[PDB]
RNA sequence: UUGACCUCAAAUCAGGUAGGAGUACCCGCUGAACUUAAGCAUAUCAAUAAGCGGAGGAAAAGAAACCAACCGGGAUUGCCUUAGUAACGGCGAGUGAAGCGGCAAAAGCUCAAAUUUGAAAUCUGGUACCUUCGGUGCCCGAGUUGUAAUUUGGAGAGGGCAACUUUGGGGCCGUUCCUUGUCUAUGUUCCUUGGAACAGGACGUCAUAGAGGGUGAGAAUCCCGUGUGGCGAGGAGUGCGGUUCUUUGUAAAGUGCCUUCGAAGAGUCGAGUUGUUUGGGAAUGCAGCUCUAAGUGGGUGGUAAAUUCCAUCUAAAGCUAAAUA
RNA sequence: AAUGAAAGUGAACGUAGGUUGGGGCCUCGCAAGAGGUGCACAAUCGACCGAUCCUGAUGUCUUCGGAUGGAUUUGAGUAAG
RNA sequence: UUGAAGACAUUGUCAGGUGGGGAGUUUGGCUGGGGCGGCACAUCUGUUAAACGAUAACGCAGAUGUCCUAAGGGGGGCUCA
């Protein structure tokens, strides 16, 4: 069972696997359902949008904290700021997130922008009469898409001070390395005295 | 903190506009009321002491902290329990005399 | 598809290719990788030394995106600019008006320093540099700043 | 002696409820060996088959004692990825997850711990009446060893001050959704063969219908259907669109400032040890036994320990559509 | 983009090297040839990156830093994808 | 209710012993069948061996699992049966 020069392999099939395999057959008919279940939410929660309106946020982890992507809703600070109640927010098609907390201005302050452009492009009815032909439009996430917000400009004058990122970066891998000894040094010869 | 805005060393990472959000009520879980005070002093003038914390009165009078921190460990589990417990027996037999 | 197989040839022949003598038997050898340091050492010496044995350290717990430092080398670099706006940036050689290339957003973790770039000013901007890929942006009148 | 109370009984007492079936999928318990390792015991097959208990149209899970270590994310489930990877392993054979990222679906919440104390404000039953999935009187009873209102950590409560905002419950008629009924084109014209024309040839016709089936052989046009559209009947359900009756408001809810507070689950958590299990390695979960906490505490932070910090949640009580099978 | 158990570091002395071959093309020859240029590919000597072993400059949280230069060592590398 | 018994015993968890009563499994190879014997199973010298190298048999005659701070290294003087 080993022969010529062939990759090792690690073919996982030594349990009843044929007893549990799903093919995917089905692909198209749960599209067409999936389908015809947004129609039928749709005319059921007309003219409401199919989805509450949603903050930005940055992604964690160093992998991909350089993009925003949506999150799970607004923190009650934001809806605060935003001249707003939770409880009210909830009804008018906005997610609000009790978990959330924000440490950064510039996520904020674009999250309550959010809450204030969505407040100007939202018509709400009155709980009685009156109601006047909206038109119903699907998507929040497409009326107010996440922009990925600018860092920089396009191009600037160059700035050298003569000091060396490579260096810098040594610098302070070392710095981080030897900041504990250093303490216990300058701790043993403050001591004795 | 205040990062440093580089991606090694102490206090790295990127700077940004901090905010400081409001004290979360949860934090304060198990922090003692006046009325969860009362009623634990009054429960213990009523209920008094167990066998192993009357044998931790017992060994800090005789043999110390130590030998008492080292029964405690073995009582409770953890160190820091024993430490604790030592403490409040420390505070049981100064309040008597 | 079936009929170009060799099964098809080997209809009315017998063994079906597979020998009088030696036959097609089960599992003549052993299941999978049975037999690595006895019967089968010298395929696994020949073509896959180091198989058998430890080395180095475990990590428990070590999850992928602490490592994450995808790398460009310079010889790249201006690939990052837009085709459209590359060949006037090249020909308007400035130290008033350099591009900048932010190496982060193009998905870069660590610029380093294969090969030469054009002798025109640029601003990099990258969370890691060479010591050789430093010294051929400077070259250049360029500058990394380092970014987080 | 008479009457309570507590605890425990009896009745063919009044009214109910469980069992058994099915068992594809679902929640648990219990639990193999064949097999692989070219032998074999740990391992593997498998936390599978068989056995037992328990559900539903789904179940379970679920609004963090979470993930992280970032510029941080934010209930659960599922898919694509992560990855045949970190890790486990006679480090052999073999085994093997998770975080982030893209997507489908998205929905949030309830108790305990509080003096209504100027009023047990609460609830089962019986009985009479009524507009009966229920309502109103009246009467026994339950209940202070605590039933309502009020609050659930995101908070919130008690005082004090100041302001403005917003509301309930019926029928009736359409639409909706399901179940049904009915009506809605055009050759059976001629010749040949044949028992039979539905075959061949000729000349037409309808086509939003030339799907399919039947009829004495290959039939759009003989019949039923098909296509398009119309007209009925019967429910279900306010989902929501109109109309009508009653306007709940001395009520209820929301909001700013000041001030005093802020109750938060124990034989649990945690520890030792034993067995089992996991990728989880000085111990992933589960269980037995022994020990057994705290309140600026407690848990977690994937190498045991002491010391010092920091970060992050808030266990030991509970409910919940959809994406999934 | 490699390499290293890892922390890490990370690919041009030069016309992206020299030498020997090398199809084809170019020049001169009636032609034989002679000369030039030589991709792929082969052999060989170098250089570059990582590991290992040495060396240990200017500096300086006086123990950090690690320039420069080496080595019968090593890699599943670079050297117009 | 009446005798006995009494914090002992019993029961629970862990620990040491005992335990073919029972469970699971194993119990090399070569070989003039196999077994007994031997080792031709890792080896070394001479021969078989056919004057390069290779070369079989349970062919022939033997050896190995050690021994040595000198019995290793260098130099000097000397010469053995
Ligand atoms: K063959
Ligand atoms: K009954
Ligand atoms: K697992
Ligand atoms: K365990
Ligand atoms: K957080
Ligand atoms: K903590
Ligand atoms: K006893
Ligand atoms: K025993
Ligand atoms: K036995
Ligand atoms: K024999
Ligand atoms: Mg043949
Ligand atoms: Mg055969
Ligand atoms: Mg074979
Ligand atoms: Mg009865
Ligand atoms: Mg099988
Ligand atoms: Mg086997
Ligand atoms: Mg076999
Ligand atoms: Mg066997
Ligand atoms: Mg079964
Ligand atoms: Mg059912
Ligand atoms: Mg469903
Ligand atoms: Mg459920
Ligand atoms: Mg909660
Ligand atoms: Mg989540
Ligand atoms: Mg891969
Ligand atoms: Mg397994
Ligand atoms: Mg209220
Ligand atoms: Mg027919
Ligand atoms: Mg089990
Ligand atoms: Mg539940
Ligand atoms: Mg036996
Ligand atoms: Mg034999
Ligand atoms: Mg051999
Ligand atoms: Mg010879
Ligand atoms: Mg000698």
């Amino acid at each position: 069972a080993i022969s010529k020069n062939l990759p090792i392999l690690k073919n996982h099939f030594r349990k009843h696997w044929q007893e549990r395999v799903k093919v995917h057959f089905d692909q198209a008919g749960k599209k067409v359902s999936r389908r015809n279940a947004r129609a039928t939410r749709a005319a059921k929660i007309a003219p409401r949008p199919l989805d509450l309106l949603r903050p930005v946020v940055r992604a964690p982890t160093v992998k991909y904290n350089r993009k925003v992507r949506a999150g799970r809703g607004f923190t009650l600070a934001e809806v605060k700021a935003a001249g707003l109640t939770a409880a009210y927010a909830r009804t008018i098609g906005i997610a609000v997130d009790h978990r959330r907390q924000n440490r950064n201005q510039e996520i904020f302050d674009a999250n309550v922008q959010r809450l204030k452009e969505y407040q100007s492009k939202i018509i709400v009815f009155p709980r009685n009469g009156k109601a006047p032909e909206a038109e119903q439009v699907l998507s929040a996430a497409a009326t107010f898409p996440i922009a990925q917000p600018a860092t920089d400009v396009e191009a600037r004058a160059v700035q050298d001070n003569g000091e060396s990122a490579f260096r810098t970066l040594r610098l302070a891998r070392s710095e981080k390395k030897f900041r504990g000894i250093r303490e216990k040094r300058a701790r043993e010869k403050a001591e004795a005295e | 903190t205040v990062k440093t805005g580089i991606a090694i060393g102490l206090n790295k990472g990127k700077k940004v506009t901090s905010m400081t959000p409001a004290p979360k009520i949860s934090y304060k879980k198990g922090a003692a009321s006046n009325r969860t005070k009362f009623v634990r002093s009054l429960v213990r003038e009523i209920a008094g002491l167990s066998p192993y914390e009357r044998r931790l009165i017992d060994l800090i009078r005789n043999s110390g902290e130590k030998r008492a921190r080292k029964v405690a460990k073995k009582r409770l589990g953890s160190f820091t329990r024993a430490k604790a417990k030592v403490e409040e027996m420390n505070n049981i037999i100064a309040a008597s005399r | 598809p079936s009929r170009f197989t060799k099964t098809r040839k080997h209809r009315g022949h017998v063994s079906a290719g597979k020998g009088r003598i030696g036959k097609h038997r089960k599992h003549p050898g052993g299941r999978g990788m049975a037999g690595g340091q006895h019967h089968h050492r010298i395929n696994m010496d020949k073509y896959h030394p180091g198989y058998f044995g430890k080395v180095g350290m475990r990590y428990f717990h070590k999850q992928q995106a602490h490592f994450w430092k995808p790398v460009l080398n310079l010889d790249k670099l201006w690939t990052l600019i837009p085709e459209d706006k590359r060949d006037q940036y090249l020909k308007s050689a400035s130290k008033e008006t350099a591009p900048v290339i932010d190496t982060l957003a193009a998905g870069y973790g660590k610029i380093l320093g294969k090969g030469r770039i054009p002798n025109v000013p640029v601003i990099v901007k990258a969370r890691f540099v060479s010591k050789l890929a430093e010294e051929k942006i400077r070259a250049a009148g360029g500058v990394v700043e380092l970014i987080a």
